């Protein structure tokens, strides 16, 4: 709760406007860099060593494991350092703006990073806001501002905020005339929609009239001020504070289910890697027993050597195997994974696919991590109304004291009154020319296309609305007469109530609370007499698949009225819980009110809602719809999409079955544990309501002997149509919570395009936000924005497909080929006095990851398409059903870990039995240990790159470059190795092995036997997979 | 208006293989029918190729050879009587083998100095210190420091023939010419300058265990010291325990003569090299090359058993398919 002073004069404590969106600074990168990168499971393996390599004396140099290690770590060092810069140049740009202040009836032209709490800005025309502002006036009268959040939260209508009343008079001149003020204010939250304050205006005397703030007066920071003069702010929260500010963490839900195999399959490899050093040192001391395999004569141990304690050589001999063995695990993976999920997270906002014509906008990414969980959902969680079914509602069958008026003059006229008040529908200012239309432009701009249907449904009749006379509101009558209204109170709707109300003055006389809401909301209060009545015009405007709001009306008097006047200012000027104050007062306002009549809404389904549930029942999702809307309503709507086909025998949970506390558990357990497992997909469907699953869930602690959560859980899990009719912003978010868990993770996606939605859209491990007519709230805590239901199709079925695969298949070749690479050196410990001796030369150990391996890959990764990109969207009906996280399992990891074991072996014993020759040549020369090496490491090198040459379904000229050119790069780095590399070495001992190899057709011969023999596994599967 | 060009929209030009039966069978079919022919002219070139190896270690009590088992006077001379049944035909080459020698040892590779093997002048007097217990004696620097310069194969073999009469014809050997090109005409090179190849070795020691100094080992220069080519085949390390090594080549003379004609032969050993302790042998080959190498079967019945595989696959296909 802190407390400004607007013109910091009397009647220190706060932030300084500085936003620093970076991480890093030019003296805490490296230390904050490198910290953070070797806190990884491999990048401190590789650290710890290299710092063996440097301390003890090793097989391998220190350069194959440092160079492998440096680079790794200076790549991701230079993208993350860039990465940031771009967010030091930004903010620099933001918070280097001048700002012009009123100090002192002076007019000074500060900083944006100058500014402090409580000093009055003043923001000229079409100049974003420098910080969280409060209007406190502007040149115009009637003490309004239009600002567009073009960047906030995306929006991009004018949305107009409104002055402080007593204010208004300071313009432009002695607004510094110690306008005495006080600004107590809820302390900073990231809400981005919700604000709590209060001020204290003082007159010269004696005054206190606060005007009680919300988010109708902060103008937040960084949104631009559109069509007016200027305006003075008094700043109240200061940059690092301000929401726009407050609102730069939005990460932590980005953790997939390739991530923790990617764990799990390097703990495999390190137990791996221990067990090769452990039976090696086991066999190297089994070995040196006799005392001839130890300093034989030829080779003599040095004094030092000799003489050096026993234990302590068992010690060194496991760490040197460990620093021999120690490429069985990637060096580059986690860099090609990040490169591979930065380029990549483009595709799906690039699409031109995901591109509305109206919204003038596509896709939305705002978090490339998930990018491969949409490949893997399991439920899927809609909301029905904005992703279903888009707001045109169509008014059609308003319904008058039961009648259906289409009563002679006695309430028809108060029925038009209510659906004319009562809403915010807030005109268009200007209109354009008249004369093409029917009446005018009149284009009522609101944001709940619930009310603009009904003012252009009276309007279809007599009653016009055209009002909002700054404080009244004005409707023609069925006749010409303007008729002013007063607005006194709005008490606006909360998803939670299901009520919109207002209290207006008549023109001449008394007042009258009319309130619109929910049948379910509005029927519990009012005279009961006329709720029998009707309710069958209801139920049937249900049954239809129509949206049925009830509209009621209240005459208050005077002192009544007086009453609700300090009710209802008391819950605004209270900085504590306002907004529940503030429910739980007119929620008693609300009582006995005389029902006036109903009115329907027809809505429509938007383009493919149909032939997109259907695609995603065809690929093994579970569609729950998750709405807020009736259960008829919702039902019709359901059948329409063909959630419930034709034959489908529907199980409902709802109140029309289940009044009474114990009568529920009766189906509850009837028709589960007796019906639906002892008895398919088009037969069963739930249908649930929200009181219902609140009495399940909630007071489901009292009788346990079959638990209740657990037996409905054991209900849904059968049915892959479940209908969640008036559920409320939280209870959409229970939903996906009991989900989350139940046997195993059924990775679950959420949808919706409201304020109700993104509770889910936050809850679940994917949340997808629909940007359509009420707003881009939930398109903002959504990981993906998609301007549409059907865009959720091909999202899912085309880019989740390949999304995931390309990782899938990245993560198992990243294994395979370093199994490849180091079994030939274990193996070659054995034909070795198991003296830890490398088959490989340096340059080789270094390169093989870094330069022979690391493209193809990553070209793989990003651009292949196992399945054509159209062919992935005209087929659901496996195509993605055949991986549900498959590709990634033991069966996999073991044929892929089995495989390169084959090849290993065949690699080694190839080269050992093409060995036993006496010569290779025709001139009768004899191969070393070094063209063993080389001719091992020639046929490793092409067999893993053949073994993706043979996944690759998809050659763009880029495969086709990266996968011939690392084949040619070895091949002209290993002839220029060869070649002059001298000054600077201790070794030459590569010196022409490569030329002089090659100078043989028997290794020639060999070498393609090898690829062959290594490869054939492989062109086996693949013709078993081609025949049958 | 999101970018529509061919990359963006994940549809660049590709080629995207279909792989049907009838482009899946003639594969298998493919490379058996070029495989079995490869495997079937290697495996004739190899077993047309004429070899014989005598195992002329000792240890077997009735073998001319056990009077040098032991430690006997420097000097040992044995001989083995072999037969050649099928005469050699084109230039032969005499190889000696090794068994139970790691060559391959990462203490025993690691001990040379490949900087002083090729002239560095600065590296000549004052070895490196990977070969280490061989890297200074008697308070001076070992010309060819290192385990894999001292343990220097040093016995001599020589071939006689037994003709029409007892004495013995003596077949020519020739020395020059057995070490990769490269690494006797670049990686290896005397010290810098000089005339007498003694001088340039002023401030040098020989190993500890050869008998005569670096620039004594042949008489010809060009053939004298880290330049002979015996020694230069040494060095290039086995890769396997039971190794062998290019010790003569025996030229075919232009006449119409085989190179080794049918009959019996002695082969004489100065037996020098004890292998008796770690339990090696030392066995002497006479082997005849092909475009290939030498005689290893390995590469014909292997490339036969891939291709009589591959078909074997290739006819279970066409059948199941073809016939269903
Ligand atoms: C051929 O090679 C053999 C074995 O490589 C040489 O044998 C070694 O020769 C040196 C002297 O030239 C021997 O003294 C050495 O013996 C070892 O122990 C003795 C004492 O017992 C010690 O004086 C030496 O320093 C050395 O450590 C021999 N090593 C053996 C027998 O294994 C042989 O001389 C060579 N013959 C030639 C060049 O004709
Ligand atoms: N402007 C409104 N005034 C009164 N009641 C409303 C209004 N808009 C919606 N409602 C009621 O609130 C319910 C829930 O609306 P909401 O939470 O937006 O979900 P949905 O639009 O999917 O039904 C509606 O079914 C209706 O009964
Ligand atoms: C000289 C000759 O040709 N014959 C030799 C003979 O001297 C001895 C014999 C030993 O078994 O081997 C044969
Ligand atoms: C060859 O071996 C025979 C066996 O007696 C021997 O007479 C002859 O002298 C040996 N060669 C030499 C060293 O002349
Ligand atoms: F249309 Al809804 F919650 F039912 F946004
Ligand atoms: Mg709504
Ligand atoms: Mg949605």
């Amino acid at each position: 709760t802190r407390t400004v002073f607007v013109g910091n004069h009397p009647v220190q404590r706060f932030c300084d406007n500085r936003i620093v969106s970076s991480k890093y600074t030019l003296w805490n990168f490296l230390p904050k860099n490198l910290f953070e990168q070797f806190r990884r499971i491999a990048n401190f393996y590789f650290l710890i060593i290299f710092l063996v390599q440097v301390t003890v004396d090793t097989p391998t140099s220190p350069v194959t494991s440092g160079l492998p290690l440096f680079f790794v770590i200076t790549v991701t060092a230079i993208k993350q350092g860039y990465e940031d810069w771009l967010r030091h140049r930004a903010d620099n740009e933001v918070n280097k703006s001048t700002v012009y202040i009123i100090e002192n009836a002076k007019r000074v032209r500060k900083e944006s990073e100058k500014i402090k709490v409580g000093d009055v800005v003043e923001v000229q025309a079409d100049e974003t806001f420098p910080c969280d502002l409060i209007l406190l006036s502007s040149c115009t009268t009637d003490g309004t501002c239009y600002v567009t959040t073009a960047s906030l939260d995306g929006e991009s209508n004018c949305k107009t905020h409104y002055a402080v009343r007593d204010t208004i008079a300071l313009c432009t001149a002695e607004s510094i005339d110690t306008l005495r003020a006080a600004i107590e204010c809820e302390q900073p939250q990231p809400d981005l929609y919700k604000f709590v304050g209060r001020i204290n205006i003082y007159s010269n005397s004696l005054e206190a009239v606060a005007r009680s703030l919300g988010p109708e007066n902060l103008l937040l920071k960084g949104a631009t001020l559109k069509n007016t003069e200027k305006i003075y702010g008094v700043a109240v929260y200061t940059g690092m504070e301000t929401k726009m500010a407050l609102n730069y963490q939005g990460k932590s839900q980005k953790r997939s289910a390739v991530e923790k195999s990617i764990n799990a399959f390097l703990i495999v490899y390190l137990f791996i890697l221990l067990t090769k050093a452990a039976v090696c040192t086991t066999l190297k001391y089994v070995w040196q027993s006799t005392p001839y395999n130890d300093e034989p004569w030829y080779n003599q141990k040095t004094q030092k050597e000799r003489e050096t304690l026993k234990v302590l050589k068992m010690f060194t001999d496991f760490l040197s195997f460990m620093v021999l063995f120690n490429f069985i695990i990637p060096v580059s993976m986690y860099v090609t994974v990040e490169m591979q999920k930065f380029l990549g997270s483009f595709f799906i906002s690039w699409d031109k696919d995901f591109y509305d014509e109206e919204i003038n906008e596509g896709a939305l990414v705002n978090t490339s991590d998930l990018n491969e969980e949409l490949g893997q959902v399991d439920y899927v969680f809609t909301d029905k109304t904005g992703t279903l079914t888009e707001n045109s509602m169509e008014f059609i069958e308003c319904c008058i004291d039961g009648h259906k008026y289409k009563v002679d003059k006695n309430r028809e006229e108060l029925f038009l009154r209510a659906l004319c008040l009562c809403h915010t529908v807030e005109i268009k200012t200007n209109d354009a020319v008249d004369g093409a239309t029917e009446s005018a432009e009149l284009t009522y701009i609101s944001s709940s296309p619930d009310e603009i249907a009904l003012v252009k449904g009276a309007k279809r009749y007599g009653f016009t609305f055209l009002g909002n006379r700054n404080g009244y509101m004005r409707v023609e009558n069925q006749r010409k007469e303007i008729e002013e209204y007063e607005l006194l109170h709005t008490l606006n709707f909360d998803a939670v109530r299901r009520r919109m109300s207002v209290i207006v003055k008549t023109q001449e006389g008394d007042i009258l609370l009319f309130c619109k809401g929910a049948d379910s909301a509005v029927f519990p209060r009012v005279q009961n007499h006329e709720i029998e009545l009707t309710k069958v015009h209801v139920e049937r405007n249900a049954m239809d698949g129509y949206r049925t709001l009830c509209v009621a009306f209240k005459e208050i008097a005077p002192d009544d009225y007086e009453r609700i006047n300090r009710q209802l200012i008391e819950a605004k000027m209270a900085l504590q819980d306002r907004e529940e104050k503030m429910e739980k007062v007119f929620d008693d306002i609300e009582t006995n009110m005389n029902l006036i009549g109903a009115t329907a809404v027809e809505d429509k389904l938007q383009d493919q809602a149909a032939e997109t549930i259907e695609a995603l029942h065809a690929a093994g999702l579970k569609v729950w719809v998750l709405t807020g809307d009736k259960m008829e309503t919702a039902k019709s709507t359901c059948y329409a999409c063909r959630l419930f086909q034709t034959n489908t025998e529907l199980l409902e949970l709802t109140t029309k079955t289940i009044e009474e506390s114990e009568r529920k558990e009766d189906r509850l357990h009837e028709l589960l544990i007796e019906y639906r497992k002892k008895l398919e997909h088009q037969e069963y469907g739930l249908i649930i309501d929200g009181s219902t699953l609140s009495l399940i869930l909630n007071s489901s602690q009292d009788s346990s002997s079959n638990n209740y959560k657990s037996i409905f859980l054991q209900i849904c899990m059968k049915c892959t149509a479940v209908l969640c009719c008036r559920m409320a912003p939280l209870q959409k978010a229970q939903i996906v919570r009991m989900v989350k868990n139940l046997k195993g993770s059924p990775i679950t996606l959420s949808i919706g395009d409201g304020a109700n939605d993104v509770s889910m859209i936050l809850e679940s491990h994917v949340g997808i936000g629909i940007k359509g007519k009420e707003g881009r709230q939930a398109a903002r805590n959504s990981d993906y924005s998609v301007p549409k239901f059907k865009h959720l199709k091909k999202l899912l079925l085309a880019h989740g497909h390949l999304y995931y695969v390309r990782i899938a298949h990245l993560v198992q070749y990243f294994f395979y080929k370093n199994l490849c690479f180091i079994l030939p050196q274990f193996l070659y410990q054995f034909f070795c006095g198991f003296s830890q001796q490398p088959l490989y030369d340096a340059a080789y150990l270094t390169m093989y990851n870094i330069c022979f391996t690391s493209l193809p890959i990553l070209a793989y990764s990003l651009l292949e398409q196992h399945i054509n990109i159209d062919t992935l969207t005209s087929d659901p009906r496996l195509y993605m059903k055949i991986s549900g996280n498959a590709m990634l399992q033991l069966g996999p990891f073991l044929y892929w870990t089995f495989l390169a074991a084959f090849e290993g072996t065949v690699f080694f014993f190839g080269t050992y039995f093409l060995f036993q020759t006496a010569s290779l040549e025709e001139n009768g020369k004899v191969y070393g240990n070094w063209t063993f090496g080389t001719i091992v490491f020639t046929v490793l090198v092409f067999t893993v790159t053949l073994k993706l040459a043979l996944d690759t379904r998809f050659w763009t000229w880029i495969n086709h470059f990266v996968i011939w050119g690392s084949l040619a790069f070895y091949v002209f780095f290993s002839f220029f190795w060869g070649g002059i590399i001298w000054p600077f070495l201790k070794q030459q001992r590569m010196y022409f092995v490569f030329a002089q190899m090659l100078s043989s057709v028997s290794t020639w011969l060999a070498i393609i036997l090898l690829i062959f023999i290594s490869l054939f596994p492989e062109i086996l599967l693949i013709v078993l997979k081609n025949v049958r | 208006r999101p970018d529509n060009t061919a990359f963006k929209q994940q549809r660049l030009p590709a080629w995207q293989p279909i792989l049907t039966a009838g482009t899946v069978l003639p594969i298998f079919f493919i490379i058996g029918l070029i495989f079995i022919p490869i495997g079937i002219g290697i495996f004739v070139t190899s077993n047309n190729i004429r070899e014989i190896e005598i195992d002329y270690t000792g240890t077997e009590p009735s073998s001319p050879c056990n009077k040098c088992l032991s430690p006997d006077v420097t000097p040992c001379f044995c001989t083995i009587n072999f037969t050649l049944e099928k005469s050699f035909e084109g230039n032969v080459f005499m190889y000696y083998g090794l068994s139970n020698f790691y060559q391959n040892h990462r203490r025993y590779v690691k001990s040379r100095d490949d900087s002083q093997l090729n002239g560095d002048s600065s590296a000549l007097l004052n070895p490196s210190k990977e070969c280490e217990p061989y890297r200074r004696n008697e308070d001076k620097p070992i010309a060819p420091c290192g385990a894999i310069m001292n343990s220097m194969f040093n016995d001599t073999l020589e071939l006689f023939l037994i003709g029409q009469d007892s004495y013995p014809i003596p077949i020519a050997l020739k020395k020059k010419g057995i070490a990769w090109w490269t690494d006797k005409n670049v990686k290896f090179r005397n010290p810098p300058g000089g005339d007498n190849l003694e001088e340039r070795f002023k401030g040098t020691t020989k190993p500890v265990n050869w008998l005569k100094p670096v620039y004594m080992l042949d008489s010809d220069p060009d053939n004298n010291g880290f330049i002979n080519e015996d020694f230069i085949v040494w060095m290039r390390t086995a890769a396997l325990p039971t190794f062998r090594k290019l010790y003569r080549l025996i030229e075919r003379k232009s006449d119409l003569h085989p190179t080794l004609p049918a009959g019996r032969y002695w082969l004489n050993v100065t037996y020098n090299y004890p292998v008796h302790y770690f339990d090696g042998r030392k066995r002497m080959i006479l082997s005849t090359i092909s475009w290939m190498g030498g005689k290893n079967p390995f590469l014909g019945i292997a490339y036969i058993a891939v291709g009589s595989i591959s078909f074997l696959l290739g006819v279970v296909l066409l059948v199941i398919n073809h016939k269903y």
